[PDB]
């Protein structure tokens, strides 16, 4: 997270971390949705541009966590995963459409003040929250500047942006199951994802039922917190009905 | 810097 | 969830984070 600030502890209790067995390292960052359901972007287990295509065997799913790198003895809770599942139709040739994927942990984890599943849309939920200039949070550990760690989780407030405006800042055909959030160039206050937060929940509390929602998921940037450009998320609700086919289903 | 070692029950 | 997006430490106890209050007042 570039410009953001530290987390205050039990702030996001659905945060996950996504860490690969080996080498022991930071992939990036997912959402607890269930008590055996991690919410992430697709791109964070396969991108074959980038040779990156991971297994069940290959990662752990750390979650309760408010440190970066040490191990939270009594406080976290690392699990393994069962299975992983990939939306059938992600577009990583292009422009990465459909930037989501499931993942099943093997057993189920228990809940603490630091361990809590996160809402996922109604209709809605989305329909009234969804608007330009209502602002979002996005939380990670991932790089704080494009180009160093923090210590902490950290966290940014961003607001939504107009799609028009989106679709002008870059060359990348944007479709309908994503959206953009940044400040403009004029608004003088900055702030982006960056490096390792990507995968991470995009959310938003109901001025209606005091509940968080997880409206989005960092997919993908061009750059960190750069001047007319902004930070392109995964329309969680666009693709509920997929979610819920996979936990029913399987 | 790096990250800390993580119970081997873990990596197995 | 029964339960989901309640924060045992915040909301389940009625306490406000640092900067929620940023987010609720953009929701016009
Ligand atoms: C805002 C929102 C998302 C991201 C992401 C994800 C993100 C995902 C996909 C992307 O691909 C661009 C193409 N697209 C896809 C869809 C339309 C256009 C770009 C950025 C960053 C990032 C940058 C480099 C990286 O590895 C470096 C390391 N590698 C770089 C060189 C060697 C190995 C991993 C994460 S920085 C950042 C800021
Ligand atoms: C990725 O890994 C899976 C599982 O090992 C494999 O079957 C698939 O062929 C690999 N490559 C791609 C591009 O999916
Ligand atoms: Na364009
Ligand atoms: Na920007």
């Amino acid at each position: 997270i570039v410009e953001g600030s530290d987390a205050e502890i039990g702030m996001s209790p659905w945060q996950v971390m996504l860490f690969r067995k080996s080498p022991q390292e930071l992939l990036c960052g997912a959402s607890l949705i269930s008590d055996r359901w991690v919410l992430t972007a697709a791109h964070c287990l396969l991108y074959p541009p980038w040779d990156k295509n991971f297994t069940e065997n290959d990662l752990l799913v750390r979650i309760g966590k408010h440190s970066r790198t040490r191990y939270e003895r009594n406080i976290e809770k690392i699990s393994m995963l069962e299975k992983i599942y990939i939306h059938p139709r992600y577009n990583w040739r292009e422009n990465l459409d459909r930037d989501i994927a499931l993942m099943k942990l093997k057993k189920p984890v228990a809940f603490s003040d630091y361990i809590h599943p996160v809402c996922l849309p109604d209709r809605e939920t989305a329909a009234s929250l969804l608007q330009a200039g209502y602002k979002g949070r996005v939380t990670g550990w991932g790089n704080l500047k494009e180009t160093g760690q923090p210590s902490v989780l950290q966290v940014v407030n961003l607001p939504i942006v107009e799609r028009p405006v989106c679709k002008d800042s870059t060359r990348i055909r944007i479709t309908d199951n994503m959206f953009c959030a940044g400040y403009k160039p004029d608004e003088g206050k900055r702030g982006d994802a960056c490096e390792g937060d990507s995968g991470g929940p995009f959310v938003m509390k109901s001025p209606f039922n005091n509940r968080w929602y997880q409206m989005g998921i960092v997919s993908w940037g061009e750059g960190c917190d750069r001047d007319g450009k902004y930070g392109f998320y995964t329309h969680v609700f666009r693709l509920k009905k997929w979610i819920q086919k996979v936990i029913d289903q399987f | 810097g790096d990250f800390e070692e993580i119970p081997e029950e873990y990596l197995q | 969830e029964a339960d989901c997006g309640l924060r045992p430490l915040f909301e389940k106890k009625s306490l406000e984070d640092k900067t929620e209050r940023e987010l609720l007042e953009s929701y016009i």
